[PDB]
């Protein structure tokens, strides 16, 4: 299972996609997932959410004509999610916020 | 049918806007109180079907612009498939 920052980043840079451990919150939802009830490991054994689009509302990423961002959660094994997620965009440049999107630091 | 309720007239800044949607929409401890981190709760956390009622949004204006981008991504967050009811009074 690939989950840390920069497990994470190398895949992506690597494969240009997500490990197989992940699914989008669309499809968790779909399979049971209720965020409330911290379930996630129960429906989804081994995975983790990852993959929706992140719009950069405050601005902190750098923004280039065409460029688009997706997140995704690390860190995570089981019960309710954390404050960790790995930013990506659409010409792979590769991001990390510890804190709940409010600081962000490049890590390829 | 869930409610959340915003007393605008006691929102005195952004930060203030945030704490007041964590604590009406239980949102994690770990709330990043921006506009992504709104998005994330809206998209990852709370349940539908919700009724926000946002009273005296004027004064939240004023206070604070920011009120409105606020407003917008409840607004996104509707339009792409949450149950989501808005009340402006």
């Amino acid at each position: 299972v690939i989950n840390t920052f920069d497990g994470v980043a190398d895949y992506l840079q690597t494969y240009h996609k997500l490990p197989d451990n992940y699914i989008t919150k669309s499809e968790a939802q779909a399979l049971g997932w209720v965020a409330s009830k911290g379930n996630l490991a129960d429906v989804a054994p081994g995975k983790s959410i990852g993959g929706d689009i992140f719009s950069n509302r405050e601005g902190k990423l750098p923004g280039k004509s065409g460029r688009t961002w997706r997140e995704a959660d690390i860190n995570y094994t089981s019960g309710f999610r954390n404050s960790d997620r790995i930013l990506y965009s659409s010409d792979w440049l590769i991001y990390a916020t510890t804190d709940h999107y409010q600081t962000f630091t490049k890590i390829r | 049918m869930k409610k959340a309720v915003i007393n605008g007239e006691q929102i005195r800044s952004i930060s203030d806007l945030h704490q007041t949607l964590k604590k009406e929409l239980a949102l994690p401890e770990y709330y990043g109180e921006n506009l992504d981190a709104l998005w994330a709760a809206l998209t990852g956390w709370v349940e539908y079907p919700l009724v926000l009622e946002w009273r005296q949004f004027e004064q939240s204006k004023q206070l604070t612009n920011g009120a409105e981008s606020v407003l917008q991504v409840f607004r996104e967050a509707k339009a792409e498939g949450a149950d989501i009811t808005i009340i402006l009074s």
